[PDB]
RNA sequence: AUCGCUUCUCGGCCGGCUAAGAUCAAGUGUAGUAUCUGUUCUUAUCAGUUUAAUAUCUGAUGUCCUCUCGAGGAC
């Protein structure tokens, strides 16, 4: 469970508002949310590497509260 | 009343509110240096003055921001507002009004049979001109020993917000020409000078 | 800004910035924000070029006197004993540095040391309470 | 917040007293040194009352205080031992009835040190050569001699620099119109630190040695040494040439001994205790400190133990050959 | 033993790996704890030299602080021919700044960090002073609370965090104001 | 450096060390004439004694080296 | 690492941010881990608070 | 090559030539020019009176110390006689 | 309506001629540092030196016998 898929963002939000945003919940170790070169902006999804699965496993209950920019984000298991 | 001042031997103030229902003794704030403490004294709630065995003595003000109930060695500390080297240990440390419809003063005996005051200042006007006084006459009227003077003070902690009467009163002693000359330097007159020193002593003790 | 590195002739140049100021502002009660700086320019502490080094000492010298030295060893204690040389090496300089000027008022700063079986490591001297 | 600093009751503790003819009168000035506080007092011949002509802070510590005379001068200069790292020469004008700064010398760091110079002070009787020392490894030595205008000038010091050597005491010596002499206590912890076992804490006696000053040579050579068979804490300059023998006395534990070269053997006299003391027998006694009485007739000395017990201190010679040593009680 | 010499300190947290490896560890176990001296800073063991580029090719040149920056040289400061500076030697013009020496009698005086307890070392910049329980402004605004963060909710059902155990967040078992809901 | 007594190395063993800052206390006790006084009151002898018990203390402390 | 720790009763803290064999971190957990209420006869200064209240239902 | 002497400190003043007159000697500047240098006798002698405390000519001035080495107190070392590591002269 | 061609319209990517006109700026040395580029260790094990620990450096490849590195026997 150590990683995490995200959807549904924002280019606006970035790397660091994810940092702070998941770390919030718990630390997140490895952050992946991708720059898109060509058009220079981003399609919104994240995947996320934890310390060990436990807190992963917790993410997977809490960790779909989160909201950004008005709108819903998909967190599961990776 | 509200609060309990302990005093290491070595480590210094240790804060320590006592909570009355949870009958808990808490330590809420320590000091920031090691000093060897011989006795404390209230300048006021937030404020503790204290004394060293070897012949210190230091201010340490709360900052106004403390947390007044809580649950390296310690989470906030206090900073020191004042350091003075008096070259003779202080047994006792006792705040009063010397004089009869005087100025309100902190007092200070020593083990070698010297008893002295430490007094604020009302104005800066009083501060800046002293603090000249204490500028030129070091340089222009040194020490006997040849020690300096600064240093002296400064012995063990740097002098922090402290002007050494002794120093200023001894513009009396100076030649004519020193006292004039330093009082051109000062622009003033030695009647004015030596007057102004004698309002501080006259308005607050003998 | 510019003591947080972005090449080394900033941290020196910086360093002799805070030398020459703590020489200068000596005594007049400004000490905090020269502890603060003091932070930023501890961890220049190790190198081996010639003159970043012996820039750091003139600074870490200045420091010396103008905040006191009691903050200064309360910096350099645990690098003493280190197990690595290269942190003895130079603790042991800067201990030297502190050493040699103002070894009388040293006395009060060295902190309480247990004693081992061959060996009485208190002074007790002061202890005596009247 | 500013604080200023007011003393009201300056300090009454007095660590030292010298006492000479700084007014060049016939009447003897007492300089005091209370304890950052140097101190100038006139006693009255007939009513005694003891007059108050200087008060002064220096604003440093004192550590030791001397005072001294160039060879049959009218008057008589001070010697400052401080904290700091300069020895200062003080003369008192008796019109500007404050002190003058004559010498300022800087040999060293500040501040109370183990190797400093400054703790310990010493003069030669006819004033030629001041010596200054430290606790430990330190011995410095300034030579005085009056201007063309008979003003006194100071010298260039010199080194008697001694590893590893602690200086219990430093007393002048008497040697009339000679190379000086001067008597140091010391002690070596060198044999201490390298013997783990602890035999060299005890079985190691504190060596008293003479320098001797030398002019023509102009520098300082170790001559004289004696083991001490017991530990004294300090020494006694004994008047020679002319007057009396010249030789020093070492005040011991429950003992007195008069100790000088030459031929000349030691002469050691046990401390008396009074009849029928109350104290803990194992608790010795030594002097505390002497003042020597010395007069155009005679001379003797002054001494004190713990319990505040006075005797005076007389010499038994024959020619220069001191055979034996008598003292009798004094007071207390 | 490194074990059991974890038995004779008051704070055995201070011993560390090459700690064991010490010419007196008996002793150094009893300073490094002193109540208010510093650790030795980390960039030792990392061979690195202390510093690289990565994180510091993103920070600012520089920033004034505030009571510089309402004096307003900074607008007067900001481009030339060659010809024009030769020009500008024999032309000369003079007073291009025109500071307002009454201002700058003014700023540094009618107007005019960290503790003890800190120290820098090499990639420390923000994150120690993002926690579980303290959020930046912006992040808020796309959450759109006005002035607990809502997830803090849930975290009142499904328990508190793996990740960071020793949490206590505003309302539940941590009795907040500002931005900061828990600690 | 070397020739200035108090001098440290890398070297440098914890004895030495605390012998050191002792020995260094003691040349402050008999430098600073109250603190010496203090001694003198706490416990009770002449100045004199204290400063003889000091100067025996000079070489020992701590006892024998390792 | 700290599952290990925690369920084996070692509660997992830096103070443990070391030693790796699972003995001796027990012996150091097991290093990890009173007052007076007067009685009315004067010998109850010894006497604990619960103690007196016990006898306060006594009484 | 070069070093200090750091023999004993006399009464002897300091004698700086042309070149070096203005710095002071061990902070190697001009600032503050406060108190004064001495060196011994065995630095300074002879051939060396007025002699520069460095490059070996005719002092036409006398060193003066800083105020950065005064509070330093480096001014109370041995005598700041420069000598290069072959003889003085 | 679709395919092809064409016309128009719109949107998105989206410095003259002459003899070429003529002419053309570099201090040194003593110490010392930094930053670029290129090239080398799959070595197995043990012993010693060495290191904070590594690293590194330094030495050899179970023993005996028989036969033609291999085989057998005794440990
Ligand atoms: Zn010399
Ligand atoms: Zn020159
Ligand atoms: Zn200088």
């Amino acid at each position: 469970d150590a990683t995490v898929y995200v959807g549904g963002l924002d280019e606006k939000v970035s790397e660091p508002l994810l940092w702070e945003l998941f770390l919030q919940a718990g630390p997140v170790v490895n952050t992946h949310m991708p720059k898109d070169r060509v058009t220079g902006q981003h399609q919104g999804y994240g995947f996320v590497e934890f310390l060990s699965e436990e807190d992963a496993d917790y993410a997977i209950k809490i960790m779909n509260m989160i909201k950004l920019y008005g709108k819903p984000i998909r967190v599961n298991k990776a | 009343g509200h609060r309990v001042i302990v005093s290491d031997v070595q480590e210094s103030f240790i804060w320590v509110r006592y909570k009355r229902n949870e009958n808990q003794l808490i330590i809420f704030a320590d000091d920031t240096y090691p000093r060897w403490v011989t006795t404390a004294s209230l300048l006021d709630y937030d404020t503790v003055a204290g004394a060293d065995k070897f012949g210190n003595i230091c201010v340490v003000r709360l900052p106004p921001n403390t947390n007044d109930e809580v649950d390296n060695g310690a989470s906030q500390k206090a900073e020191v507002i004042m350091n003075y080297h008096v070259g003779e240990t202080v047994l006792s440390l006792q705040k009063t009004t010397l004089i009869p419809g005087g100025s309100e003063s902190l007092v200070y005996t020593t083990l070698s049979g010297g008893i002295g005051i430490l007094v604020p200042f009302t104005s800066h006007e009083d501060h800046d001109f002293f603090q000249h006084v204490e500028m030129h006459l070091r340089s222009e009227h040194p020490p006997l020993c040849g020690r300096d003077h600064l240093s002296f003070r400064s012995y063990y902690f740097p002098v922090k917000n402290v002007i050494d009467g002794d120093l200023c009163e001894q513009f009396n002693s100076m030649e004519p020409n020193k006292q004039k000359n330093v009082s051109e330097e000062l622009d003033r007159t030695p009647p004015e000078v030596s007057k102004k020193l004698e309002d501080i002593r006259t308005r607050y003790a003998f | 800004d510019a003591l947080m590195d972005r090449d080394l002739v900033h941290r020196q140049t910086a360093s002799a910035v805070v030398q020459h100021m703590s020489l200068g502002v000596y005594g007049f009660g400004c000490e905090d924000s020269l502890n603060h700086l003091l932070n930023y320019v501890w961890p220049n502490v190790f190198e081996t070029s010639p003159h970043v080094i012996q820039a750091v000492m003139g600074a870490l010298e200045g420091l010396r006197v103008a905040i006191g030295p009691c903050r200064m060893l309360q910096y350099c204690l645990q690098g003493l004993f280190h197990p690595a040389r290269k942190v003895r090496d130079v603790y042991w300089k800067i201990y030297n540095s502190i050493y040699i000027g103002s070894q009388d008022a040293l006395i009060a700063h060295y902190p309480r040391i247990y004693n081992d079986d061959k060996n009485t490591y208190i002074r007790y001297e002061l202890d005596y309470i009247l | 917040m500013f604080l200023y600093n007011l003393t009201l009751q300056r300090a009454t503790g007095i660590s030292f007293a010298i006492h000479g003819n700084f007014s060049g009168t016939k009447q003897q000035e007492i300089v005091v040194s209370r304890g950052k506080i140097l101190e100038l007092l006139r006693p009255d011949p007939n009513t005694g009352k003891v007059h108050t002509l200087l008060t002064v802070e220096v604003f440093g510590v004192i550590r030791s205080l001397m005072a001294f005379r160039l060879t049959g001068g009218t008057k008589d200069y001070i010697v400052v031992g401080s904290d700091s790292g300069r020895i200062v020469i003080l003369e008192y004008q008796p019109s500007k009835n404050m002190f003058e700064k004559i010498h300022q010398e800087t040999f060293g760091k500040s501040g109370c040190r183990r190797i400093v110079p400054g703790q310990f002070l010493a003069v030669d009787p006819k004033g030629r050569a001041v010596m200054i020392s430290a606790i430990e490894k330190q011995k410095l030595v300034y030579i005085l001699n009056r201007d063309a205008a008979a003003r006194l000038t100071i010298s260039s010091p010199l080194e008697a620099h001694k590893a590893n050597t602690l200086v219990y005491h430093v007393v002048g010596v008497d040697v009339g119109f000679e190379n000086p002499m001067f008597a140091c206590l010391e002690m070596d912890y060198e044999e201490a630190d390298n013997d783990p076992t602890g035999e060299a804490a005890a079985n190691t006696q504190q060596t008293l040695t003479f320098y001797e000053l030398d002019l023509g040579l102009n520098h300082v050579v170790r001559k004289y040494s004696e083991p001490l068979e017991e530990h004294g804490n300090f020494l006694i300059t004994v008047p020679g040439g002319s007057d009396g023998p010249s030789g020093v006395l070492i005040c011991s534990e429950n003992y007195i001994t008069y100790k000088n070269f030459g031929d000349q053997p030691d002469i050691r006299c046990p401390i008396p205790r009074r009849r029928n003391d109350l104290d803990d027998p194992e608790r010795g006694m030594i002097f505390v400190c002497s003042a020597t009485h010395k007069t155009k007739s005679m001379f003797f000395f002054l001494a004190q133990t713990e319990q505040g017990d006075i005797f005076k201190i007389t010499l038994e010679t024959d020619e220069d050959m001191v055979t034996e040593i008598r003292l009798k009680y004094f007071d207390t | 033993t490194v074990a059991e010499l974890k038995q004779l300190v008051a704070r055995p947290d201070v011993v560390e790996m090459h700690d064991v490896t010490a010419q007196d560890p008996k002793l150094l176990v009893h300073l490094k704890a002193t109540r208010n001296s510093v650790p030795v800073p980390r960039h030792w063991c990392f061979k690195r030299k202390y510093l690289q580029g990565k994180r510091g090719i993103e920070k600012p040149p520089f920033e004034l602080p505030d009571f510089i920056k309402r004096t307003g040289i900074q607008e007067m400061r900001e481009q030339k021919t060659m010809k024009s500076k030769m020009r500008e030697k024999v032309r000369p013009k003079m007073g291009k700044i025109d500071i307002d020496y009454q201002k700058l009698h003014d700023a540094f005086f009618k107007w005019q960090l960290t503790i003890h307890g800190d120290l820098y070392y090499e990639g420390k910049e923000f994150e120690t002073r993002k926690k579980p329980g303290d959020l930046s402004d912006e992040l808020r605004i796309s959450l759109g609370m006005p002035v607990p963060p809502p997830w803090l909710i849930a975290m009142q059902r499904y328990g508190p965090p793996p990740s960071y155990p020793n949490l206590k967040i505003p309302g539940l078992n941590s009795p907040l104001y500002g931005d900061v809901f828990g600690t | 450096q070397s020739k200035y007594i108090g001098t440290g190395h890398a070297d440098t063993t914890k004895w030495e060390w605390l012998v050191n800052q002792h020995r260094d206390s003691y040349c402050s006790y008999m430098g600073h004439f109250d603190l010496l006084n203090y001694f003198a009151i706490a416990e009770n002898e002449s100045k004199a004694r204290v400063r003889f018990n000091l100067m025996e203390k000079m070489l020992q402390p701590c006892g024998p080296p390792a | 690492h700290a599952h290990g720790m925690r369920c084996l009763g070692i509660p997992n803290t830096a103070h443990f941010a070391n030693v790796t064999q699972i003995e001796d971190a027990v012996s150091l957990w097991a290093k990890l881990k009173d007052t007076e209420e007067e009685y009315e006869d004067s010998s109850g200064n010894v006497v604990n608070k619960k103690t007196y209240e016990d006898l306060k239902r006594q009484g | 090559d070069l070093i200090f002497c750091r023999k004993q400190a006399g009464v002897a003043i300091g004698r700086l030539c042309e070149k070096c007159d203005g710095k002071c000697v061990i902070c190697d500047s001009y600032v503050r020019p406060c108190t004064l240098v001495r060196i011994c006798d065995e630095c300074n002698y002879g051939s060396y009176q007025g002699r520069c405390v460095i490059c070996g000519g005719p002092g036409v001035s006398d060193a003066y110390y800083c105020k950065e080495c005064t509070i330093q107190e480096k001014d109370r070392d041995g005598c700041p006689k420069i000598v290069n590591l072959g003889s003085s002269k």
